[PDB]
């Protein structure tokens, strides 16, 4: 949910955003099957 | 007549004035409050109102 424009969270707000005009689209599947705490994010 | 023009553009400055009071569907008229309550996104589309 964090990833779209007009968002908030520790995501949207200290890591990665989106422009409140962005054009274009997000596309997402579970990786489960795939992915181990090997990804990590911004918190600071 | 001359004492009714000068009441005519007191009467529209006055008006004008006070539109600055009215919400307009706003959460705020004081343009202030929805320039630092909510965040530009969200609030873009009250101060568009």
């Amino acid at each position: 949910r964090q990833i779209a424009p007009g968002q908030t969270g520790k995501i949207a707000d200290y890591n990665y955003k989106l422009p409140d005009d962005f054009t274009g689209c997000v596309i997402a599947w579970n990786s489960n099957n795939l992915d181990n705490y090997n990804y990590l994010y911004r918190l600071f | 007549k001359l004492q009714d023009v000068v009441n005519q553009n007191a009467q529209a400055l006055n008006t004008l004035v006070k539109q600055l009071s009215s919400n307009f569907g706003a959460i705020s008229s004081v343009l202030n409050d929805i320039l630092s309550r909510l965040d530009p996104p969200e609030a873009e589309v009250q101060i568009d109102r």
